[PDB]
């Protein structure tokens, strides 16, 4: 037993060794080089925001840290210890990593046309940037889904960005805003920094209006810290430096409110209006959200689609769930044309609460 | 300039319209008739092209009630 | 479906052309090839096509021909493959022909057709390339 009973406190003998070693180690403080001076004095300046002249330990390759580049200096002399890659925060890794479902373009019902302009402004560019070249145009970079409240906004953003292989930029806008001064705009920066980093890439921010609503002229200071966000925001889109094979997509209910410079056609190319479902459409709508519900009868989902008018994707997603909730609370392990009558007419009714919701831009 | 048009296309009957439009929207305009182009596997830009790109884009039309005039 | 009326038909109308001429098999080729363009079937669409060329040549066509080709070329949404197939037999067509004007006449009906589409690009080179050298 002493073999085992050895190469086990071996082991711990090496993890207990290595935990030592780690604990005789201290942090570094992360810079950026400002300017080489004398080959062994550099203007640094520590993210904290204090600006020194440090050395440099020796093998460094000078050459490999010139003005604006990320260097870890000493913490008690300041010395550059080594240089780094460009940060990525913790938010536009979240950002990035953001697990959009699995949804297929299957499970999107009378967004056809809407669906094919959204591939035209993000995928063909990407995949085949040479025929727009040919064509002598370059493609367009902005996306507005703009429409009425749960026409399809987000899930047409999910499906795309679970379709697509390209890096993909996940935000809701009000989730960028920060109460300390600058913060959010160097938080876009970084968003833009990070799809500049990885060329080819897409950043959908949903419900843009919470960050770009139009300007006040008589706003308070939270509101011309927002505006400077937006600002920031409508640079990196398109200010001076160009943005190449990154695209953006921001999705809104109401376009009414954005600023005319946000909704302005060289940042938002394309404005494509994700409307209430037609008659097809509805009939796509809860075919597509009734194929699970066990049905043991006949539906006219025709009739169905008829005194569902006026209603959204969502208001038939939950016509459906309303004939299940018949169900169940009728004791039955299915639904019927009865059921469904009845929930088509309880949302109905629950529409009378609305109120405008034809929105538009300009 | 930069673009291949074919002859047809005639710029100026989309020139003489009476829109408050911008460089940003007569470029917006141009790309999206080149858009189309690409679409319909085109290299070369039609007044059809230019004709639906215009309208999907300048779609300010709303509104101006006739009996203020 | 498709692919087995399209077959049965492109015989029976290519004998009815034969013997006779009659160009009512045009039109018979041109209603399947619109049902074929709405069921968005590609081969049988290109099959039609070549048929029609091919008839058309056999036949001592020198209007009927370039006709027929303009307006399958401008029909409402055929099929960009479809119509690469067609142009393609038009040019294998257009190779071995004599009479300068009508040559010439084919060929500038081949270049309007195809003036400014990438999928017959490289036909319209060699046309283009053809015309030059006569
Ligand atoms: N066209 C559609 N096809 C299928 N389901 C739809 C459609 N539109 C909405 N839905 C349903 O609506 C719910 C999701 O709506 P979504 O988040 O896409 O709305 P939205 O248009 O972005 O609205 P909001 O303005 O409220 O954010 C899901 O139940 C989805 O099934
Ligand atoms: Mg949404």
């Amino acid at each position: 037993e002493l073999r085992e009973q050895l190469k086990e406190l071996t082991k711990q003998y090496e993890k207990s060794e290595n935990d030592l070693k780690a604990l005789q180690s201290v942090g570094q403080i992360v810079g950026e080089v400002l300017k080489q001076l004398t080959e062994e004095k550099f203007i640094v300046k520590a993210t904290n925001g204090p600006r020194y002249v440090v050395g440099c330990r020796r093998q460094l390759d000078k050459s490999k840290l010139k003005p604006g580049t990320r260097v870890a200096l000493d913490m008690t002399t300041l010395t550059i210890m080594r240089y780094l890659p460009r940060e990525v925060d913790p938010l536009v890794y979240n950002m990035s990593h953001e697990d959009p479902g699995n949804v297929s373009y299957s499970e999107i019902g009378g967004l056809s046309e809407q669906i094919r302009e959204l591939r035209e402004v993000i995928e063909l560019p990407l995949t085949n940037p040479e025929l727009f070249q040919r064509v002598g145009i370059i493609p367009p970079k902005g996306c507005l889904l703009y429409g009425p409240p749960g026409t399809g906004k987000t899930l047409l953003a999910r499906a795309v960005a679970s379709q697509l292989d390209c890096n993909f930029l996940k935000v809701v806008s009000s989730s960028i805003v920060d109460k300390y001064i600058g913060e959010s705009a160097r938080l876009i920066r970084e968003m833009f920094n990070y799809a500049r980093d990885h060329q080819p890439c897409i950043i959908f921010m949903d419900e843009i209006d919470a960050i770009g609503g139009r300007r006040f002229s008589e706003g308070t200071s939270a509101d011309r810290e927002i505006q400077r966000t937006l600002m920031e925001l409508l640079n990196q889109m398109d200010g001076f430096d160009t943005l190449h094979r990154v695209k953006m997509i921001m999705a809104t209910n109401r376009p009414d409110t954005l600023d005319p410079a946000l909704l302005r056609p060289g940042r938002l190319d394309r404005k494509i209006h994700i409307d209430l479902p037609n008659e097809q459409a509805r009939l796509d709508i809860l075919k597509i959200h009734a194929g699970p519900i066990t049905k043991h009868g006949e539906i006219d989902y025709e009739a169905i689609v008829k005194l569902s008018d006026g209603f959204n994707g969502a208001d038939l997603r939950n016509v459906c769930t309303e004939a299940g909730m018949f169900a169940i609370r009728a004791d039955h392990d299915f639904v019927v044309q009865e059921d469904f009558m009845k929930a088509v007419r309880k949302v109905a009714d629950s529409k009378k609460l609305e109120s405008k919701l034809d929105y538009k831009p300009v | 300039s930069k673009m291949n048009l074919s002859e047809e296309v005639d710029l100026e009957d989309y020139v003489a319209r009476p829109d408050k439009i911008s460089g940003a929207d007569i470029n917006s305009i141009c790309q999206e008739s080149g858009m189309l182009a690409v679409r319909e596997n085109r290299y070369i830009v039609l007044a059809k092209d230019f004709e639906k790109a215009y309208k999907t884009v300048i779609k300010k039309d709303e509104q101006e009630h006739e009996f203020y005039k | 479906d498709y692919s087995a009326t399209v077959d049965q038909r492109l015989p029976e109308c290519a004998k009815l052309a034969k013997e006779g001429r009659l160009q009512e098999v045009i039109e018979t080729l041109l209603s399947l090839e619109k049902q074929t363009r709405t069921a968005s079937d590609m081969v049988s669409t290109s099959r039609i096509l070549v048929a029609v060329v091919k008839m058309c040549y056999e036949a001592k066509e020198w209007d009927l021909l370039n006709e027929n080709i303009m307006l399958l070329s401008k029909r409402r949404s055929q099929l960009k493959q479809a119509v690469a197939k067609m142009v393609q037999q038009c040019c294998t067509y257009v190779e071995e022909i004599t009479d300068l004007p009508i040559k010439l006449r084919l060929i500038d009906t081949l270049r309007m057709v195809t003036e400014g589409k990438i999928y017959v690009e490289i036909e319209r080179a060699r046309l283009t390339k053809t015309l030059a050298t006569i």
